[PDB]
RNA sequence: GCUUUUAGUGGGCCAUUUUUGGUAAGCAGAACUGGCGAUGCGGGAUGAACCGAACGUAGAGUUAAGGUGCCGGAAUACACG
RNA sequence: UGAUAUGAUGCCCUGACGAGUAGGCAGGCGUGGAGGUCAGUGACGAAGCCUAGACCGUAAGGUCGGGUCGAACGGCCUCUA
């Protein structure tokens, strides 16, 4: 036998290809695992990673939040890179030209970028534009602002909101959460 | 006429028997596996029948093969045996069970005429 | 895709280590030591014998 | 405990920097091998020095053969060994060919009438008798005698085969 | 029927499976617990420098 | 493109030229070691012939091998068992001497057998026996360009330069030594000498540090 | 019943030192404690009033605070699978500056200097620390030490 | 390195060492570790816990603990009492 | 991923590992009914049943021959209990 130092058999843990049965997906994959293995480029496996990535670890990215990476002193001619969707910020009134490349884009959020003149590319396209994925700017969306969040890490002292369904007065505010009723948290 | 193999070791050639198949006729052949707390054969007690185990895996090489060496391939009719036409000596056809027997002699026809191999020919023959 | 064996085997024992040709050649394996004829002292000698 | 060989062994305490060259002592060790001489030299020295083994270095390890192996010898030899109920000096003779030959047999004996393992005896000295009558335990004085003579009476062959046509004779 | 009252058998073995994780540093420990009229002060202390070198790159 | 005979013919004369550095390589090492015990011997002798006694060099290399199985080991020798890799039964390892070290061997003596290996089982060790870890997968060494493309930074292009690095314990030692995976080696083909085992050495058992005696036990289990 | 109180247990280890009993000198007082210092933690038994618990007994710890008769002091302490951190105010009779940093800081100070030395004259350092190495060969003497020959001695009794 | 979520469990018992009650117990109760429970395999005739050794299907070699008069594989081996 | 040949979850090279109750997960076997397909099988014999006859699979199981039988039934992708 051997004393095992480390659990046998063990599953790496990390996805292979995405869990999505979508072909156009699928595609993307396979664009980009050939561009992993050939390219020597770094920005090339970052991407190949992130198309497995599931929903939620794929957080949309705001077309404000776009514009704000380009005030970047020395950024504002890269071409941001969206892997996952971008999304229409209402509350800037003025965004830049650039070019913009992301698996979607909603109605109203590539209609603001191509309204200033920008560009609108699919992964492929910016594959054939920029096989190292030369002069390019990753964004990635906010993980941790999802609601589920607010409710992990749940416990005494902790600060984490509470699993509940009504909410108000007389929804779990009185003995335990103040110092009038039993004690406080 | 068989693509040539290496010789097929069948690795265990006995049945696994479901433990007491041979005690009860309440019980079958068809094996199923010991949950019992106390149980000899779950605890591997020296002396009992064993039980299936992927080690007892045949090589990936000959896995499927026949004693000829040609995987079988069940066909109704013509146009299934003569998916065979550009692989001879790979598969054969095995003629299915309910096949009428005057069908049976056009497709035994047929496979003569494409050098296809049959393992039942002799099957509703008329004699 | 089979490991052969240096000890056991001359050609790959001559692969590893060209120095072995030589050795085996020159003999060295079976080497002959000077001759001195240098004495140990009478205080080691008895001390060895001694009680 | 094995086929013994006897060997000199010598040490001493670490040089300190205010006692460089310490005293250097000797013992003559019957053992095996010299890991086992080595050790018994720590065991019997920390049992008279201030030392052991971790504070002291063996200077020397040599092995002493028999000056006479050929020439039959009168061995006395003194002992100390540990009863189950009290530990004990004594005193035999060994008549034997080697020094070394001699402590092989002693510790068969005490094994044997003794029930002495190896653990519970210290070989305290082993000595040549020079002159006859100083020798003392009679199980030896009766070898000593002059035109010294005896036969041995019932001798048993040993056959090399299970069965045999003849029946079998003692003579010699 | 009385029945065990305690041990620690075993507790260790299960401690160490995943565990006895090493206290975890960080560089700018929090403030907690600390005398308030120095982190008043402090606070104050820290907003001056930060105006001062704003008013290096002025 | 050329490259037929063009670019062999620059590899086979580039081949040729590592040989050669190997060759008057391992023609020194073997001048070193002769002279080496040659001079030790001498050492000896004059001191005898000045009555003054020569003590040795206290060993700075040792090889243990794990004499004893997988279960019902006590959690403390089990440790140190796993970080000097012996992780299964008769396999071993090289091990070098310190007080860091040699306290270790204190607490394993029980589940173990150890001592000096001479030049020659170490050679043999490694010719027959001797692995790489080269992105982990226990590679045979088998041919020395194995051991420049892993051991290379160290000097090292042999499989002589390795052994060599091992019994002169050299700089780069602990390199050289992590680099070999564990030697796995059979059961003794004289059989252990003892009647039990689970003694030590000098009680008339086999485990402990049994010094110069292991090269004998280890060439009959390799 | 069982009894758990706070200084439950604690009867030798607030227990004064022979012949050192009353008041505590002075030196005790004039000493400074600074953010970040490496403290000991010892109780004093002659001070009521900030006194560490005696779990935190022969344990050392970081200064997180200094206030006007004490140091808060951080000391991670293992409670389950995990180590917590703990923050203690104690009073400055029951706090002692470690020497548990003294070898390295001495050692970092003759560093530097013998690595500039050795740039200014060139190159060959080794500032590393090792372990003892075994020992080299030598020759010892019979000069003067001729060995003494020991056996084992014979049972006795003396009583 | 980090996060979430969820099963079963919440009668335990044994061995060396430390150890309390009891004349004591194959009794009752703690300490550290290793085990049985959940585990077959070789040894101790037999046996939950001892010794050895932890299991994919197989070939050749070598061993452990334990054995080698006959049952029974293996010296009615050598040697001193 | 390079077409002009057949599986890209594929194909090829290499290393290590394999005990298991309660329990978790995974990949598969089998059944009644549903959408699609193979213009599937069948009164020149469907289904079923019998058979120390044959063949494939580690296995759940699958396939054939022969006997008996008499009107219906199956493969594959999916759906459902
Ligand atoms: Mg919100
Ligand atoms: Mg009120
Ligand atoms: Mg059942
Ligand atoms: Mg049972
Ligand atoms: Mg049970
Ligand atoms: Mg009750
Ligand atoms: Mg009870
Ligand atoms: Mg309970
Ligand atoms: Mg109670
Ligand atoms: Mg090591
Ligand atoms: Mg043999
Ligand atoms: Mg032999
Ligand atoms: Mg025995
Ligand atoms: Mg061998
Ligand atoms: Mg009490
Ligand atoms: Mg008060
Ligand atoms: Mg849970
Ligand atoms: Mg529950
Ligand atoms: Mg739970
Ligand atoms: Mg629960
Ligand atoms: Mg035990
Ligand atoms: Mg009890
Ligand atoms: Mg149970
Ligand atoms: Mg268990
Ligand atoms: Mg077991
Ligand atoms: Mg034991
Ligand atoms: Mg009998
Ligand atoms: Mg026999
Ligand atoms: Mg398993
Ligand atoms: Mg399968
Ligand atoms: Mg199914
Ligand atoms: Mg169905
Ligand atoms: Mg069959
Ligand atoms: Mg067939
Ligand atoms: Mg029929
Ligand atoms: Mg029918
Ligand atoms: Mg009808
Ligand atoms: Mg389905």
């Amino acid at each position: 036998g051997i004393d095992h130092t480390s659990k046998q058999h063990k599953r790496s843990g990390h996805r292979t290809a995405p869990k999505s049965d979508n072909v156009y997906l699928k595609l993307l994959v396979k664009l980009y695992t050939f561009l992993a293995r050939r390219t020597d480029a770094p920005f090339n496996k970052v991407v190949l990673k992130a198309l497995f990535l599931s929903k939620i670890n794929r957080p949309p990215v705001s077309v404000s939040r776009i514009a704000r990476a380009l005030k970047q002193e020395g950024a504002a001619n890269k071409t941001v890179v969206v892997v996952g969707t971008v999304t229409d910020d209402a509350r800037i009134f003025e965004f830049p030209k650039t070019t913009v490349a992301a698996l979607r884009f909603t109605a109203g959020a590539r209609a603001k970028i191509v309204k200033a003149g920008g560009e609108c590319i699919t992964l492929d396209q910016l594959a054939v534009r920029a096989p190292k994925g030369q002069n390019t700017l990753i964004l990635r969306g906010p993980r941790n602002s999802r609601e589920a969040v607010r409710h992990f890490g749940m416990g005494p002292h902790k600060g984490k909101a509470p699993r509940i369904l009504s909410t108000g007065r007389k929804f779990e505010r009185a003995r335990g959460r103040r110092r009038s009723k039993g004690f406080k948290v | 006429a068989s693509l040539p193999h290496p010789k097929i070791v069948k690795k265990h050639t006995k049945k696994f028997k479901r433990h007491h198949s041979d005690r009860y006729h309440r019980v079958a052949e068809n094996w199923r596996k010991q949950k019992g707390i106390d149980s000899v054969v779950r605890r591997r007690f020296r002396g009992n029948i064993s039980q299936p185990k992927i080690g007892y895996g045949s090589n990936k090489k000959t896995k499927f093969l026949s004693p000829s060496g040609h995987k079988t391939f069940l066909v109704a009719n013509v146009k299934d045996l003569e998916t065979l036409t550009m692989h001879t000596k790979t598969y054969a056809a095995e003629i299915a069970h309910n096949i009428s027997a005057k069908n049976r002699v056009v497709i035994l026809a047929r496979a003569k005429a494409l050098g296809i191999k049959v393992t039942n020919p002799k099957g509703r023959l008329a004699l | 895709v089979l490991k052969k064996n240096p000890l056991k085997n001359k050609q790959v024992l001559l692969r590893l280590n060209p120095y072995a040709k030589v050795f085996a050649a020159e003999k060295l394996g079976s080497k002959k030591a000077e001759k001195t004829g240098t004495k140990p002292a009478a205080v080691f000698t008895e001390t060895l014998k001694h009680d | 405990m094995a086929h013994f060989k006897e060997y000199q062994v010598i040490g001493r305490r670490l040089p300190t920097e205010s006692v460089p060259e310490p005293k250097l002592f000797r013992m003559r060790i019957f053992a095996s091998n010299e890991v086992i001489a080595k050790s018994r030299y720590w065991y019997f020295l920390q049992k008279l020095h201030k030392v052991k083994k971790a504070s002291g270095e063996i200077v020397s390890i040599n092995q002493i053969n028999e000056a006479h192996p050929t020439k039959v010898k009168n061995f006395g030899v003194w002992v100390r060994y540990d009863s189950r109920s009290g530990t004990h000096n004594m005193y035999k003779e060994i008549r034997d060919v080697s020094r070394v030959a001699a402590v092989e047999t002693l510790y068969q004996d005490m094994a044997a009438r003794h029930r002495a393992r190896f653990r519970s005896i210290h070989i305290l000295k082993v000595a040549e008798i020079e002159k006859t009558a100083d020798v003392k335990r009679q199980y030896v004085k009766q070898f000593l005698t002059k035109d010294l003579k005896f036969p041995l009476p019932h001798r048993v062959q040993k056959s090399t085969k299970t069965f045999s046509y003849k029946r079998p004779s003692t003579f010699y | 029927a009385k029945s065990k009252n305690h041990t620690a058998h075993n507790q260790t073995r299960k401690a160490h499976r995943n565990g006895i994780k090493k206290p975890k540093t960080y560089k700018y420990p929090s403030l907690k617990g600390v005398d308030p009229k120095f982190r008043r002060n402090h606070k104050h202390a820290l907003h001056g420098t930060a105006k001062a070198l704003a008013a290096a790159k002025k | 493109a050329e490259q037929v005979a063009a670019e062999r013919a620059a590899r086979k004369a580039a081949n040729k030229e590592k040989r050669a550095i190997i060759l008057e390589r391992n023609a020194a090492y073997q001048k070193e070691y002769e002279t080496a015990e040659r001079n030790i011997i001498q050492a000896k002798r004059d001191a005898k012939a000045a009555g003054s006694y020569y003590v040795e060099a206290q060993h700075k290399l040792v090889f243990v091998v794990r004499i004893k199985g997988i279960n019902k080991i006590p959690p403390k020798p089990r440790k140190v068992l796993q970080l000097l890799r012996l992780t299964r039964i008769n396999s071993g390892t090289f091990v070098k001497v310190t007080k860091a070290t040699l306290e270790l061997l204190k607490l394993i003596e029980p589940y173990v057998a150890y001592g000096y290996p001479s030049y020659s089982t170490i050679r043999q060790l490694v010719y027959k026996r001797g692995f790489g870890k080269i992105n982990k997968q226990r590679v045979p060494l088998s041919d020395n360009a194995i051991i420049e493309a892993n051991l290379g930074k160290y000097g090292i292009l042999s499989i002589d330069d390795l052994i060599h690095e091992i019994i002169t314990v050299g700089p780069h030692f602990k390199q050289a030594n992590n680099f070999l995976w564990p030697f796995k080696l059979s059961n003794p083909s004289g059989g252990w000498g003892v009647p039990r085992k689970f003694k030590h050495f000098i009680q008339g058992g086999s485990f402990g540090n049994r010094e110069e005696f292991i090269n004998k036990l280890v060439k009959s289990m390799n | 019943g069982k009894s758990h109180g706070y200084r439950s247990r604690t009867r030798y280890m607030f227990q004064r030192d022979f012949r050192k009993h009353g008041a505590v000198h002075l030196s005790t007082y004039l000493k400074v404690y600074k953010v970040g210092d490496i403290v000991d933690i010892k109780a004093n038994g002659s001070i009521q009033k900030g006194m560490p618990h005696k779990f935190y007994q022969g344990k050392t710890g970081v200064v997180y605070n200094v206030t006007k008769s004490s140091v808060g002091v951080i000391i991670n302490k293992m409670v389950g699978n995990r180590y917590l951190e703990k923050r203690l105010n104690l009073r400055v009779e029951h706090i002692k500056h470690s020497k548990c940093r003294q070898e390295f800081l001495e050692r970092v100070k003759a560093n530097a200097a013998k690595r500039a030395e050795a740039k200014a004259q060139g190159v060959a350092v080794q500032l590393k620390r090792q372990p003892a190495q075994p020992r080299e060969s030598r020759i010892v003497s019979t000069e003067g030490n001729v060995p003494q020959t020991l056996a084992p001695v014979p049972y006795e009794t003396f009583i």
